[PDB]
DNA sequence: TTGACTGTGGGAAAGA
DNA sequence: AATCTTTCCCACAGTC
């Protein structure tokens, strides 16, 4: 069996230089609804397992530069809760980027107030990739359609938070067709969806791409902004109303929590709102409103169901070449704080997801390091001369990057740049 | 061309008797203030040997004090940094 | 009310119906290099300090003042004639760190015994992560900086902003010396974070096995769920810790 | 065509 | 009470 291999000063610079991140994402909702006895109401927002990341196509030559078919060398997926053994179901990734899991349910066996999205990745050739977990997911019985408040609740939309918006054409399941943005165009594609953030905007504000955003919890009746995380082409504003019975309600100040069936409303537009006609999104009509100035009846293909979602991320290259360990244990570092100077210039490593096995690179110097905890880890920051050899003392600011390697070489990429203080006096602690 | 490379060099031999033999007959070349190899004027090394009478000597003969070095500090980080309680009095008072 | 995230306009079909203190590099001040370093510089920081010295002046980079800086290079004697000086210890850097936070992670056994002597000191000051300087010293496993801010009369019930205790750092550390002086001291033994996680679950997580048999000497409940409903023996099952297990199993019943 | 299922929404019923 | 969360219960509109 291969042993563990140190990774090398070369290696680190080969690093810098390619940046090959086999970066691993996962879209998911916050909220599931669970299923009594023997039902299956499904996820209503397939979970997305995306892969991000030039590497990825390095991964697909190196194998098949070592003898491996591109059905052997195709990453096959499994999904499931980790919780209980109750299988984990298939995900194929044939010729695609992504791919969504459609088939998952929750039943009342299971008394869990919270959970995560379990999924375990390995190649057709049975080399194992590992078991990443998303973040949690808040089980839910029936949304809070009554007229809930702020005071306790937690389960509304805040300004500002990742959002998704579904359809369901006459309770009909295969019906469901998702938003989504590409290509500059938003589509009502039935197989892809993205992140979008809301914000909520003033009554008076701009044209647009320019705005002042406003805070605090969303309600109905506002004015509201939708933006995809991704392509960032966004919408004019439009105002969030409740529907039921394909009727539109506008006379609500109610809170927006889950799984609600709401309207976007468009200013000085009549009762022009934003429907789908089957593959494309257009406005819609929705003339009739006898009954009350605040009832619209709006046809069907407009209840948009809303539902929150959030973003789980995991980057990671293999330095040192593919081990037998799987990568499973990804660490995350949130923030990096400092402990002392000069001699005892030491670093606190503030992040999740640690491992014992992991020792932290200044660009490319190795550093003694300590395992605190799973979420905090402290290290030696080394000289200056490892970086200038002349150089007795920091000179000028010098800027290099902060990575984690594991003992078999699994390098981990970071977002924090580690920068060297200017040091006035020469020689430090002359002893 | 060889007198410019002298003040650099006959400054780290901590010598007062030289520095005013070598400057009561002045020089043409000007070197006044002349940033050395890591870039500091002999003030600044001055400062870091610990000598009030070499600095003193210097400011007389039109060194300027409030010069920024090549990495960017002027005379006073050094004093401070150094400990010596005699160099920030005339770095101070020359203002 | 005052940042903006732009984007990209789009539209469906038909849009008409809308109708002498130097600054030198970076931020260090004379006075702040005074600090950081017959030498008398004691008393060149002293005859610094007086005149027309700014003592406020934060790093352009770090945010650090002079303070954090003689509390960072374990410089007490600047940090005395500072106080001395009507200096502030309540300045927050670029990360949240108060000049307490610097003394306690750099080890600055002089300027701590300083710090927590003065009055207007705080001691349950919260970072940009909320993380208290009573939080610090388990964290790090500094001996004999924790039970002077509990005599100091310091939150031992503390939380950052995700939640966590004291004693939750000192269960996932394994400092023995910080969750025994706190539990001493009237730490709340089943405290839940937000993530509704008990001290013993993180004990049993990392392999704390002297923490866990000190919380079970002071009767932590063992049955307590987390968001998953997860008990400690769970986590300590699936991390592989048996002997965790059989203490779990074992070592103070009912 | 008829027979046995099936995810989804909505209201009645049951606690709280 | 007037709200709320949690369990069943059952008829559309389609696929199997």
């Amino acid at each position: 069996r291969p042993p563990p291999k140190r990774l090398t000063r070369e290696a680190m610079r080969n690093y810098l230089k390619e940046r090959g991140d086999q970066t691993v994402l996962i879209l998911h909702a916050k909220v599931a609804q669970k299923s009594y006895g023997n039902e299956k109401r499904f996820f209503c927002p397939p979970p997305c397992v995306y892969l991000m990341g030039s590497g990825w196509k390095k991964k697909k030559e190196q194998m098949e530069r070592d003898g491996c078919s591109e059905q052997e060398s195709q990453p096959c997926a499994f999904i499931g809760i980790g919780n209980s053994d109750q299988e984990m179901q298939q995900l194929n990734l044939e010729g695609k980027n992504y791919c969504t899991a459609k088939t998952l349910y929750i039943s009342d066996s299971d008394k869990r107030k919270h959970f995560m999205l379990s999924v375990k990745m390995f190649y057709g050739n049975s080399d194992d990739i590992g078991v990443f977990l998303s973040k949690r997911i808040k089980v839910i019985s029936k949304p809070s359609k009554k007229k809930q408040s702020l005071k306790n609740a937690d389960l509304c939309i805040a300004s500002g938070t990742k959002v998704a918006l579904f359809n369901r054409l006459r309770s009909q399941t295969v019906s469901t067709r998702y938003l989504h943005v590409e290509g500059g165009n938003f589509h009502a594609s039935s197989q892809q969806w993205g992140a979008f953030f809301i914000h909520l905007l003033d009554d008076d504000e701009s044209e647009g791409e320019e705005f002042t955003v406003r805070d605090g919890y969303i309600h109905y009746g506002q004015t509201v902004k939708l933006v995809c995380s991704v392509t960032g082409m966004a919408l004019p504003r439009l105002i969030i109303r409740k529907v039921d019975k394909q009727t539109a309600l506008l006379d609500a100040d109610d809170p927006v929590s889950q799984l609600h069936k709401c309207a976007f409303y468009l200013k000085d537009t009549e009762r022009m709102y934003l429907c789908l006609s089957q593959e494309r999104i257009i406005q819609f009509q929705a003339t009739p409103c006898p009954k009350e100035p605040n009832k619209e009846m709006i046809n069907d293909g407009a209840s948009w169901t809303i539902i929150s979602t959030d973003k789980a991320e995991y980057t990671f290259y293999e330095g040192m070449g593919p081990v037998l360990a799987p990568v499973t244990p990804v660490p995350v570092v949130e923030s990096l704080q400092l402990n002392g100077g000069g001699d005892v210039a030491m670093l606190e490593l503030t992040g999740q997801n640690f491992t014992p096995n992991l020792r932290v690179w200044f660009g490319d110097v190795e550093a003694e390091t300590m395992y605190r905890c799973g979420e905090s880890m402290l290290c030696v920051v080394p000289d200056i001369s490892a970086f200038r050899e002349g150089w007795r003392w920091v000179r000028q600011p010098v800027q290099v990057p902060v990575t984690l390697v594991r003992n078999d070489g699994i390098i981990y990429s970071t977002s924090l740049t580690f920068t060297y203080t200017p040091e006035p006096g020469p020689r430090p602690h002359c002893s | 061309q060889t007198q410019r490379i002298f003040q650099e060099a006959v400054r780290k031999g901590n010598t007062q008797e030289l520095q005013s033999l070598l400057q009561n007959m002045t020089n043409c070349e000007f070197n006044v203030n002349s940033f050395g190899p890591e870039g500091q004027t002999a003030l600044h090394q001055s400062v870091i040997d610990g000598n009030l009478e070499l600095v003193k000597l210097l400011v007389k003969f039109g060194a300027d004090i409030r010069l920024a070095n090549r990495d960017g500090w002027s005379a006073l980080h050094i004093a401070a940094f150094g400990g010596h309680q005699d160099i920030v009095l005339y770095l101070i008072t020359k203002a | 009310k005052r940042r903006r995230q732009h984007g990209q306009l789009w539209f469906p079909e038909g849009f008409k119906v809308s109708e002498v203190n130097v600054r030198g590099p970076d931020g260090f001040t004379p006075l702040m290099i005074a600090s950081c370093s017959e030498e008398d510089a004691p008393a060149v920081i002293s005859d610094f300090i007086y005149q027309g010295a700014s003592l406020h002046n934060q790093t352009d980079r770090t945010g650090e003042t002079a303070l954090h800086l003689a509390a960072r290079y374990s410089r007490s004697d600047a940090a005395k004639r500072l106080l001395e000086a009507s200096a502030d210890a309540n300045i927050q850097d670029n990360m949240g760190r108060t000049p307490l936070h610097a003394a306690v992670s750099a080890d600055a056994q002089g300027v701590f015994q300083i710090l927590i002597r003065n009055r207007a000191t705080d001691l349950d000051a919260r970072m940009h992560d909320g993380t208290t300087p009573l939080i610090l010293a388990a964290r790090l496993a500094v001996e004999g900086m924790l039970e002077d801010l509990i005599n100091s009369h310091a939150d031992v019930n503390a939380v950052d902003d995700l939640g966590k205790s004291a004693l939750h750092w000192a269960a996932a550390v394994n400092n023995v010396d910080a969750a025994v002086v706190l539990l001493k001291n009237g730490a709340n033994k089943d405290m839940q974070n937000n993530r509704e996680e008990t001290p013993l679950f993180l004990a049993a997580r990392e392999g704390s096995y002297e923490t866990a048999k000190v919380l079970l000497d002071h009767f932590a409940n063992r049955d307590i769920t987390d968001h998953m409903d997860r008990l400690p023996r769970d986590i300590a099952q699936e991390r592989m810790h048996h002997d965790i297990v059989r203490l779990l199993d074992e070592y103070n019943l009912v």
